[PDB]
C-alpha cells in the first residue's frame, strides 16, 4: 500500500517543519498507477543541472503526453476516479520534491482547464482540442517571453563590457551566448560556482562550447578580482507578493559585494512566476536536501577518498544541515527584466491581480 | 646584498631560504623558532669589535632576508625586536661614554634637535625574551575571552586555519552551565579540509556544531551575534593578514549588519612596516586545484588566491597577551617593540 | 511646416509653458494640416517627424517623453467604434485644451500641494525648474513664512540668474559651495529638487552634482524630495550608477594637449538611486511610493 | 635514502631544436627570460643531490665559463659542478660507456635525460623506490608518468600506449605512433609473453614523458654488457619485456599531478605558459633564484622585474609578463603575450598569444601571433607574422615582410629557407 | 504573442492610389467572414505555390 | 489594547507548540493600564509575559526577532500613527540594528490623506499625570506628546484581512477602495 520510515542523518534542532524526507529506493507501491510520472519525479530528485526555467516546462510536456495517452473508461466518464488518481500523483510528487510556485501555477491552470470542459465530452474530440490549446499556451506565455527578454538584453549593452556572472538559469546562459555570437562585442565573462548543485561548471562548459575569453572563481574568492570591471548579473527563481527575492543559493552576498564595489546588479524575471503565499524568512518554507550535498573533496564531483570525513549517523553529537533557497534583500538589485521590458521591484504584485 | 661575506661562520642561510621556498617549514611559530635559532647562530659566531658597523651588518642581513622572502612576517618581526633591544643598550653605552638625560616623559623634537664595548650577553637575553613572548599566546588571552560571548547568543566563525583561534574557541566552550551555537563557514579552494577538521573537533567537544556552505551565510545572518578573524600577521594601521581564504566577504557582511568583529592574533605577529599595498603581500594559490584538464585548459584561465587582507575599518578590537588594544592605537605598541631607525633597512 | 520652427519661436518668454505641453501643441498643429482621417499617411509620418526632432536635438531630454505621451493619447482616442469624423475632431481639439490643463495643474500644485515649507523649514534647492519657482512665489504670496538655500551654479553662471529671480520677491538668500556641502547640513532642513526628467527605475535625471547630495541626505536622514510639473517620465532606464542616454560624454578623459583648455568640460548631468523618493509632488494628486512605475505599466499595458 | 649523486644528460638533444643549437650549447639558451639549467638544478636539489655531474660536449669553454659564473661553484654549496669532458659527438650508449670509463658510479645513482622542471615532491618517490629495492634483488629503474586531459591531441612524437599494472605497476608494451598527424601506420600490439601471468591488463595511452630515472647498480653494468641499446626508451623497455636478463622488475610511478619534459617548440611554449600560471604547485620567478634577479609578483597573473615600465592607456586581454630594462610606449592591443628582457616598444602594436626571448625589438606596426623571436633577432617596420613562425639567431627582420604560417627560419651564424642577413625571404636576399 | 509566421485576418480601410499607403482592420471582420478569408488566403497561397516551383523548374519569372 | 490584536494573539497562542516570547513595553502615560489588562488576559489562557521599561530598548533590540504593532491610523507613504506612547525612538533603534516589523491592520482604518510635516501631525498630550501641583510649572517647561507618528523607513509588512502588503505600495491598496477626489473639499 505504501509506507515511509527510516530517515538518514541527524535532524539537528532548528528548521523542523518542511517536507524533505524516505522513498529513495523503490520497494512496493500502489497498483494501477502510471509510472512515467514516477520516473520523472525520480529524475528530478537525482538532478544536478535543473534550475527555475525547465522543470515546469518538462512537467507540462509530461502532462501533455499523459493526455495523449489517456484512455476514457468503457463504463464511466472521463473524470470520476481520475481526480483521485491526480491527487495520488500530486502526493507522490510532494513526497519526491517540493511543489514550487511554477508547479502551483501549473496546477491552477490544470484546474481551470478541467472547469472549462466538465463531464459531457467523448474520447478523441475533447482531448484533441485540449492538447492543441495547451501547445498554444506554451508557445505564447513562455518562449515568446524568453525571446523578448533576450532582445531586451541585446540592447542593454552600449559601450564596452567586463562582467562577473552566477546562475544555473537558462535565460542568462542564452543571453551570454547571444553576446558571444550575434552581437560580436568586446564581452568578458567571469564565472562564480556554487557547491550544493553545480551551475558555474555548466556555465563554463557552455562558454567553451562557444569559445569565449573566460575567468573562473567561487563563492568566497572575490576580493582580489577587482584590481575596469563593471557589469554584474543574477538569475532568480520566483518572487512573492511581498516584493522580496525568494530565489536559489549564493546571490545575496555577491550582490552586496557589487554594491560595496560601487557598480550594481541586474536580475531577470518572468511574467507568470508570482504567488499568493506570503513569507519573509528562511524558516517558513525552504528547499532542503540531504547532507550528502557537502561530502565530495577537491576538483570534481565523483572522486571518493577515505581520508578525513565519511560518516553522518555515526558522527555523535553533531548537527549537520544546509540551505538551498535564500531570501535576498529587496533594495539591493536595481534592474528587473520582464515582459514589460524594464522596471523596479516596486511592482511586487502588479501582475498577480492582472490574472 | 646576497651571500658573499659568509665563510666558515654561517652557512644555514641557504637552508633557511630552502625552507621558505619549497615549504618544509609549516606554521608561523616554527618560522619564528627558526629565525631565533639563526639569530643565536649569528651571535655566537660573528666578529664584533665595532658597534655601528655591527648594526650596519645586521641591517644588511635583514635586507637580504626581506629580499629572499616577503610572505613570512614573524621572522622579520622577531629580528626587528632584537634590533630594538640592542638599540636601547647601545644608547645606554653611548650615554656612559659621553659622561641631562630625561625631562619628564618620552618627548618629541628628537628628530629636529641634535641627540671595549659589551652587548653580546644583552643580545642573548633579548632572544630569550623573544622566545618567552612566543611560548604561548592562548595562555594570556583566555582570561579576557570567556568574557564576551554568553548564553543563548550565536557565534559566526570563519578561518579555523590559525592554531590560536581554535584553542580560544575550545576555551570559550569549556563551561558546563553556559550554552551557545557555532556557525562555521568553509572557504573552499584553500581551507575546506581544515574547516572539516575543526567541525569534527567541535562535535567531539560536546558542542552544537553547524556546518555552513559558503553561500548560506545570508539566510542565517538575522541570528548572527559575533565575528572572529583567523589572522596570521598584523600591521601598522591596525590591519591584518589572514590565514588564507574566505574571510573578507564575511567581514563585509558583518559590517553591513553592524555585527561585532573581534580580532585574535598576538603581538609577535605585529609588524613595524606599513601595508603599502595588498598586491605585493597577498599571494595566489594553485589554479590547477579548482579545475582538472590541461591541453584545452589554456583557454580556461582560472583565478584562486590563498591569503586575505582586511581594511583598517571592519576591525574593531585586538585583545592580546598583554590586553585589549585598538586599530587606532597599535602604532605605539609597535614602537614599544621595534625602534625608529630599525624599521628602515 | 516643422515642429522645430515652433520650438524656436518660443525662447525668452515661456516660464509659463511646461515642457511637452508646448511640444504637444506643436505636434497637434502639425497634425491638423495634412488630413487626420487616415492612419497610414499619418501615424508613421508623425513618428518620422519625432525621430527627426530627436536627431536634431542639441541638449534636451523630455521631448521624447512628450511625444510618447501624445502617441498614447492618440491611441486612447480611437476605441469608440462609431465614426471617423468625431474622433478626428476630438483629436484636433486636444492640444490647446491640454496646454490649458497644464496651467490648471500648476495652479493646483501651487495652492493645495505646498505644505512642505511652512514652519520656516529651510529649503535646499538646486537645478532651475519653473514649477519650483512658481511654488516659491505662491508661498511668498500666501505669506507662508519661509527661507531659501541654493548651491552656487557655476558651469555657465545660472546661479546669478537664480539670485536675480529671487530678488523680485524681496527675501534674503545665501550662496553655497558644492564641495562645502558636507560642511553645512546643520540649520537647513530638507533637500528639494528641480530636475530634467523622471526615471523608469525611480531616481531622477538631473544636472551637475546630485549623487553626493543624495548620499549626504541619506547620512543625515533628512528626506529627499522632487518638485516637478508631473509629465517628464522619459523612456530611459538608468541600469547602473553611471550609465545613461546622455547629451554629452560621461566624465570625459582628456589628453594634455594645449594650454589651459581641455578641463572646462564638466559632467553637467548626473543621477541618484531609486531609494530616495520619500515624496514627489504630482498634479494627479499627491502620489509617489511606486507611482511612476505604475504609470509606465498602465501606458505599456505590462 | 641519503648520499645520492646527480648525473644529467646535457649537450645531447641538439638539432632536435630544428633551427637552433650549433654555436652555444643546448642548455645555455635562455628559457623563461632566464637560463634553463638553473630550474633543472633547483629540481635536482629538491630531489636530493650530493654532487653535480653533467655530460657536456658541444664547445666546453662556454660550459666552463657558465660553471664559474654559477652558484654551486664556491664552497657554500653541498654539491659542486665538475662537468665530464669527452670526445665529440656520441649517442647515449656511447655516453654511458664514457661514464663507465671515467669511473664515478654509485649504488642508487640518479640519471635524468635532457632538461625537466616540475612540482611533485621527490622524497616520497625515493622512499617508494627504496621499498621496492628492499623487496627483491631483480628491481632496476624508475619511470615517471603523469595523467592528462582525457583524450590525446597535441601529441605525435611521444604518444606512448602504456599497457600497465595496478597491483604491481609494471609496463607491458611501448609504441610511438604518427597517427594524429599522418594516418599511415595506425597500430596497437599486445604481447603474449606476459599475458597469462598478470591477468589485470589495463590498456592506456594518455600519459606524458618526463625522462627522469632513479637507477640501481644493475643499469650501467647492463649497458656495458649490451651494445645494442644505443637508445634508452624504445629498445630498453622492449628488451626488459623480452627477458634478456631473465626475470627482472621495473617501476611505473603514476601521479595525478602534471609532469612534462622539454622536447619541441609548441611544447616549450606550453611549458612556459604553465610556469607563468599556477598549474604546478609552487613554481615562481618572483621568488628569485640567480643572484642579480629582481623579480616581483603582480595581480592578474602578471610578472614584472625591477627596471620594468609599461605606459598608460593599453586596453588588454589577460596575462602579460615583462623582463628587465624594458621601455614600453603608448596605445597597444594585447592578448595573452609575453615580452622578454631589454625589449623596446615604439607605438601601435597588436599582439596575440605569444612568447618573446632576449633583446628583441618589437617594431612600429607589427603583429606577433603564436610565434617566437630569439636572441639578438629584431623586428622592424611593417612585419605581418602568423601562427608558428620560428626564428633563430641574428635574424635581422628589417623593412616590409609577410611570412605565412608554420614557417621555419635558420639560426646559427642553411638547411631551411630564410637567412640571417637583411630582410627575410619575400624578395630574394642573402649571399 | 504575434511574431513571425502567424496569420492575421484584415479588411482594407483606406487606400492611397498615388504612392503607397494602406490601412487595415482586424475587428471589423466578422467571425463568419474570418474563416472565408482564411479559405481565400489558403487558396491564394496554393496558387502562389503552384506558380513558384513551376517558375523555378523552367527558369522563368 | 484593541480586541482585534488581542484576538490575533489568542489565535497565535492556541497553537502553543510554536515558541513565541511576549515582551510588553508599559508605555509611559495611558498605555500602562491597558498593558496590564492585556497581561491579565494572557495569564487567563496561560501565556508567558515579560514587562519592559520604555527607557530600555537599546539594551534589548539586538536580541528581539520580530515586532508586532496594533495600530489605529494607517497612511500613504507607508507610515502610521499608532495608539500612543513611545514608538518613534524604538523604530529608529530597529532601523539601526535591522529588525523586521509586522502590523495588524484594516483597510477601513487606512487613510488616503498624506502626512507631510512633523510640525503638524504629531499630537501633544496632557501633563496631568506627570507632576503633582503647579507651582514648579512657572519656570520649568514640560514637553510631552501622547500619540506619535511613524516614518515609513522602518515597518515592512501589513497583515490585514486580505493579506500582507508593502509600505511603499499600500497606496495602490488604498486606491482599490478610495479615490483622489475625496481629499480636499
Amino acid at each position: 500500500p505504501g509506507i515511509s520510515s527510516v530517515i538518514p542523518t541527524v535532524l539537528e534542532q532548528s528548521f523542523d517543519n518542511s517536507s524533505l524526507i524516505s522513498v529513495k529506493e523503490l520497494l512496493l507501491n500502489k497498483d494501477l498507477i502510471h509510472p512515467s510520472i514516477l520516473l520523472l519525479t525520480s529524475h528530478l530528485a537525482h538532478y544536478k543541472i535543473v534550475g527555475s526555467i525547465p522543470r515546469c516546462i518538462a512537467m507540462l510536456e509530461v502532462f501533455q503526453i499523459v493526455i495523449k495517452d489517456y484512455q476514457t473508461p468503457k463504463g464511466t466518464t472521463l473524470s470520476r476516479n481520475l481526480t483521485s488518481y491526480l491527487s495520488h500523483q500530486i502526493d507522490l510528487l510532494k513526497k519526491a520534491r517540493p511543489l514550487s510556485v511554477t508547479m502551483g501555477n501549473a496546477i491552477r491552470w490544470l484546474k481551470q482547464e478541467i472547469s472549462l470542459i466538465d463531464p459531457s465530452t467523448p474520447d478523441k474530440a475533447a482531448k484533441k482540442d485540449l492538447c492543441e490549446k495547451i501547445g498554444q499556451f506554451a508557445k505564447e506565455k513562455i518562449e515568446l517571453a524568453d525571446q523578448l527578454i533576450i532582445d531586451n538584453a541585446s540592447t542593454q549593452i552600449e559601450e564596452s563590457t567586463t562582467i562577473v556572472t552566477y546562475g544555473s538559469s537558462k535565460v542568462l546562459t542564452e543571453l551570454l551566448l547571444h553576446n558571444a555570437i550575434s552581437l560580436k562585442k568586446n564581452i568578458k565573462v567571469i564565472v562564480v560556482d556554487s557547491r550544493p548543485l553545480f551551475e558555474g561548471r555548466k556555465m563554463a562548459e557552455t562558454l567553451r562550447n562557444a569559445g569565449v575569453n573566460v575567468m573562473y572563481a567561487l563563492i568566497t574568492s572575490l576580493d582580489t578580482i577587482f584590481n575596469d570591471v563593471d557589469y554584474v548579473f543574477l538569475g532568480a527563481h520566483s518572487i512573492l507578493s511581498n516584493g522580496f527575492l525568494y530565489s536559489r543559493a549564493g546571490t545575496a552576498m555577491l550582490a552586496m559585494s557589487a554594491k560595496r564595489r560601487n557598480i550594481p546588479v541586474l536580475v531577470c524575471c518572468e511574467s507568470l512566476k508570482f504567488s499568493q503565499r506570503v513569507q519573509l524568512d528562511s524558516v517558513t518554507f525552504n528547499e532542503l536536501a540531504d547532507p550528502n550535498d557537502l561530502v565530495n573533496i577537491d576538483y570534481e564531483n565523483p572522486v571518493e577518498r577515505r581520508g578525513n570525513k565519511g560518516a553522518l549517523l555515526n558522527q555523535f553529537i553533531k548537527e549537520r544541515k544546509f540551505e538551498k533557497k535564500k531570501l535576498a534583500m529587496e533594495n539591493k538589485p536595481k534592474g528587473n527584466k520582464i515582459g514589460g521590458k524594464k522596471g523596479s521591484e516596486g511592482e511586487s504584485k502588479d501582475a498577480s491581480n492582472e490574472e | 646584498h646576497p651571500n658573499a661575506a659568509t665563510s666558515d661562520v654561517n652557512v644555514t642561510i641557504d637552508t633557511f631560504v630552502a625552507k621558505l621556498k619549497r615549504r618544509q617549514v609549516q606554521g608561523s611559530y616554527a618560522i619564528a623558532l627558526e629565525t631565533l635559532q639563526l639569530l643565536m647562530r649569528f651571535i655566537s659566531a660573528a666578529r664584533w669589535n665595532h658597534v655601528n658597523d655591527l648594526i650596519e651588518q645586521i641591517r644588511d642581513l635583514g635586507n637580504s632576508l626581506e629580499k629572499a622572502h616577503p610572505t613570512a612576517f614573524s621572522c622579520g618581526n622577531v629580528i626587528r625586536r632584537i634590533l630594538a633591544v640592542l638599540r636601547d643598550e647601545v644608547e645606554e653605552d653611548t650615554m656612559s661614554t659621553t659622561v641631562v638625560a630625561e625631562p619628564l616623559i618620552s618627548s618629541m623634537f628628537n628628530l629636529l634637535q641634535k641627540p671595549k664595548t659589551d652587548y653580546r650577553q644583552v643580545a642573548i637575553q633579548g632572544i630569550k625574551d623573544l622566545i618567552d613572548e612566543i611560548k604561548n599566546i592562548d595562555e594570556g588571552i583566555q582570561q579576557i575571552a570567556i568574557d564576551l560571548i554568553h548564553d543563548h547568543e550565536i557565534l559566526l566563525t570563519p578561518t579555523p586555519d590559525s592554531k590560536t583561534v581554535l584553542k580560544f574557541l575550545i576555551t570559550a566552550r569549556e563551561r558546563s552551565n553556559r550554552t551557545f551555537t557555532v556557525l562555521v563557514t568553509e572557504g573552499f579552494p584553500n581551507n575546506t579540509k581544515n574547516a572539516h577538521e575543526f567541525a569534527k573537533k567541535l562535535a567531539q567537544h560536546n558542542i552544537e556544531t553547524l556546518v555552513v556552505p559558503d553561500s548560506a551565510v545570508f539566510a542565517l545572518m538575522s541570528r548572527v551575534g559575533k565575528v572572529i578573524i583567523g589572522t596570521k600577521a598584523v600591521f601598522v594601521n591596525g590591519g591584518t593578514i589572514s590565514s588564507n581564504s574566505g574571510v573578507s566577504s564575511v567581514c563585509e557582511c558583518a559590517r553591513e549588519f553592524r555585527t561585532p568583529v573581534f580580532a585574535v592574533a598576538g603581538l609577535y605577529k605585529l609588524s613595524p612596516l606599513y601595508p603599502f599595498d595588498v598586491e605585493k603581500f597577498v599571494e595566489f594559490g594553485g589554479s590547477q586545484r579548482i579545475l582538472p584538464r590541461m591541453d584545452p585548459r589554456k583557454r580556461l584561465d582560472t583565478v584562486n588566491q590563498i591569503t586575505d587582507y582586511v581594511p583598517p575599518e571592519n576591525i574593531d578590537i585586538y585583545i592580546t597577551n598583554v590586553g585589549g588594544f585598538n586599530p587606532s592605537f597599535i602604532y605605539r605598541i609597535a614602537w614599544d617593540n621595534y625602534k625608529q631607525i630599525d624599521v628602515h633597512l | 511646416f516643422n515642429i522645430t520652427e515652433t520650438y524656436l519661436r518660443f525662447l525668452e518668454e515661456d516660464t509659463e509653458m511646461t515642457m511637452p505641453i508646448a511640444a504637444i501643441e506643436a505636434l497637434v498643429t502639425l497634425l491638423r494640416i495634412k488630413t487626420p482621417e487616415t492612419a497610414a499617411e499619418m501615424i508613421n509620418t508623425i513618428k518620422s517627424s519625432t525621430e527627426e526632432l530627436i536627431k536634431s536635438i542639441p541638449n534636451s531630454v523630455s521631448l521624447r517623453a512628450g511625444c510618447d505621451i501624445f502617441m498614447r493619447f492618440v491611441l486612447r482616442n480611437l476605441h469608440l467604434y462609431g465614426d471617423w469624423e468625431n474622433c478626428k475632431q476630438h483629436l484636433i481639439e486636444n492640444g490647446q485644451l491640454f496646454v490649458s490643463r497644464a496651467k490648471k495643474s500648476r495652479n493646483k500644485i501651487a495652492e493645495i500641494g505646498v505644505d512642505f515649507i511652512a514652519d520656516d523649514d529651510i529649503i535646499l534647492v538646486h537645478g532651475y525648474s519653473r514649477a519650483v519657482f512658481s511654488l516659491l512665489n505662491h508661498a511668498a504670496n500666501k505669506f507662508i513664512r519661509f527661507r531659501c538655500v541654493v548651491t552656487e551654479s557655476r558651469p555657465s553662471k545660472q546661479g546669478n540668474q537664480l539670485y536675480t529671480l529671487l530678488e523680485q520677491k524681496g527675501i534674503p538668500v545665501t550662496l553655497i559651495v558644492d564641495s562645502a556641502v558636507g560642511a553645512v547640513i546643520d540649520k537647513v532642513d530638507k533637500v528639494f529638487v528641480g530636475a530634467e526628467g523622471v526615471a523608469e527605475s525611480g531616481g531622477i535625471i538631473n544636472l551637475v552634482g546630485t549623487y553626493s547630495v543624495g548620499v549626504l541626505a541619506h547620512n543625515a536622514r533628512k528626506p529627499f524630495y522632487v518638485v516637478t510639473e508631473s509629465h517628464k517620465f522619459v523612456r530611459m532606464f538608468p541600469l547602473s550608477s553611471d550609465d545613461l542616454p546622455m547629451a554629452g560624454p560621461p566624465l570625459d578623459f582628456t589628453r594634455r594637449t594645449d594650454d589651459l583648455e581641455d578641463a572646462l568640460r564638466g559632467p553637467t548631468i548626473d543621477y541618484t538611486a531609486q531609494e530616495y523618493i520619500t515624496a514627489l509632488i504630482t498634479d494627479l494628486g499627491v502620489l509617489t511610493p511606486s507611482a511612476v512605475s505604475e504609470e509606465l505599466i498602465k501606458m505599456w499595458y505590462d | 635514502e641519503d648520499r645520492l649523486q646527480a648525473v644529467v644528460l646535457t649537450d645531447s638533444y641538439e638539432t632536435r631544436f630544428m633551427p637552433l643549437t650549433a654555436v652555444k650549447p643546448r642548455c645555455l639558451l635562455p628559457l623563461a627570460n632566464v637560463p634553463l639549467i638553473e630550474y633543472t638544478l633547483e629540481f635536482l636539489a629538491k630531489a636530493g643531490v650530493h654532487e653535480v655531474f653533467l655530460i657536456c660536449s658541444s664547445h666546453a669553454n662556454q660550459i666552463n665559463d657558465y660553471i664559474e659564473n654559477s652558484k654551486w661553484n664556491l664552497p657554500w654549496s653541498p654539491f659542486k659542478i665538475t662537468t665530464i669532458m669527452s670526445p665529440e659527438a656520441r649517442c647515449t650508449g656511447d655516453v654511458m660507456r664514457d661514464l663507465d670509463n671515467r669511473g664515478i658510479i654509485t649504488g642508487d645513482f640518479i640519471l635524468v635525460s635532457g632538461d625537466v622542471l616540475t612540482n611533485i615532491d621527490f622524497s616520497k618517490m625515493l622512499e617508494f623506490h627504496k621499498k621496492m629495492h628492499l623487496q627483491d634483488k631483480d628491481h632496476i629503474s624508475t619511470m615517471c608518468l603523469s595523467k592528462a586531459s582525457t583524450y590525446p591531441k597535441t601529441r605525435t612524437i611521444e604518444p606512448a600506449a602504456f599497457v600497465l599494472d595496478k597491483s604491481t605497476s609494471r609496463c607491458i608494451y611501448y609504441q610511438d605512433l604518427p597517427l594524429p598527424s599522418s594516418r599511415e601506420k595506425t597500430s596497437i600490439q599486445i604481447d603474449p609473453e606476459l599475458l597469462d601471468n598478470v591477468d589485470e591488463f589495463v590498456i592506456r595511452n594518455d600519459l606524458i614523458d618526463c625522462r627522469i630515472d632513479i637507477c640501481t647498480s644493475h643499469v650501467p653494468l647492463i649497458f656495458q654488457e649490451n651494445f645494442d641499446y644505443q637508445s634508452l626508451r624504445t629498445d630498453f623497455v622492449k628488451g626488459v619485456i623480452s627477458s634478456d636478463i631473465l626475470g627482472k622488475h621495473i617501476y611505473a610511478y603514476l601521479t595525478d599531478e602534471y609532469a612534462v619534459r622539454v622536447e619541441s617548440w609548441q611544447t616549450y611554449d606550453t611549458i612556459s605558459q604553465d610556469f607563468l600560471g599556477r598549474w604546478c604547485y609552487p613554481l615562481v620567478l618572483d621568488s628569485n633564484i640567480q643572484d642579480d634577479q629582481t623579480y616581483s609578483y603582480e595581480s592578474r597573473h602578471i610578472y614584472k622585474e625591477k627596471d620594468v615600465v609599461l605606459a598608460q592607456s593599453c586596453k588588454i586581454g589577460k596575462c602579460t609578463a615583462i623582463g628587465s630594462g624594458t621601455k614600453i610606449g603608448e596605445g597597444t592591443k594585447i592578448e595573452n603575450s609575453v615580452i622578454g628582457r631589454n625589449c623596446q616598444i615604439g607605438e601601435n602594436i597588436r599582439i596575440k598569444n605569444s612568447f618573446i626571448w632576449d633583446d628583441c625589438i618589437i617594431g612600429n606596426n607589427s603583429i606577433i601571433d603564436h610565434s617566437l623571436i630569439a636572441s639578438n633577432a629584431t623586428l622592424g617596420s611593417n612585419v605581418r607574422l602568423n601562427d608558428g613562425c620560428i626564428i633563430g639567431f641574428n635574424v635581422k627582420i628589417d623593412d616590409n615582410m609577410d611570412l605565412d604560417r608554420n614557417t621555419k627560419i635558420s639560426a646559427s651564424p642553411q638547411d631551411l629557407d630564410d637567412q640571417t642577413l637583411a630582410v627575410s625571404i619575400v624578395g630574394d636576399k642573402g649571399v | 504573442l504575434i511574431r513571425v509566421g502567424k496569420n492575421d485576418v484584415a479588411v482594407v480601410l483606406r487606400v492611397d492610389k498615388e504612392k503607397g499607403y494602406i490601412d487595415l482592420s482586424k475587428r471589423r471582420v466578422s467571425s463568419e467572414d474570418i474563416i472565408k478569408c482564411e479559405e481565400k488566403y489558403q487558396k491564394s497561397k496554393t496558387v502562389h505555390s503552384i506558380l513558384r516551383y513551376c517558375a523555378e523548374k523552367f527558369q522563368i519569372p
